[PDB]
């Protein structure tokens, strides 16, 4: 039982650490995409208003 | 029957055997038992360490 338990004990750090990494690596893309799409809207709105 | 010299000889044989047991029988076997007791009781250390 020492081997069977210490297996999980030695692995779950690796695993949950990778998932805490993943969550943030998604959130980062979210920030980057929003700073892109706000640029897209920045062009779209001004072009709309000049056409108006 | 009656008081003899045999008493002294029996006292000598007695102490001889007491030493011959003391050193080379008793610790030799209690060490065996309690070493087995260490290795048996310390198996619990798994359910008390890795479990934790």
């Amino acid at each position: 039982d020492l081997d069977l338990a210490k297996a999980s004990a030695t692995d779950q750090l690796k695993k949950a650490k990778a998932e805490a990494q993943v969550i943030i690596e998604q959130a980062n893309k979210r920030r980057s995409q929003i700073l892109d799409e706000a640029k897209a809207e920045a062009e779209q709105e001004r072009t709309k208003i000049v056409a108006q | 029957m009656n008081l003899n010299a045999t008493i002294l000889g029996q006292a000598i044989a007695f102490v001889l055997f007491v030493l011959f047991a003391m050193k080379y029988v008793w610790p030799p076997l209690m060490a065996a038992i309690e070493k087995r007791q260490k290795e048996i009781a310390d198996g619990l250390a798994s359910a008390e360490r890795a479990h934790k």
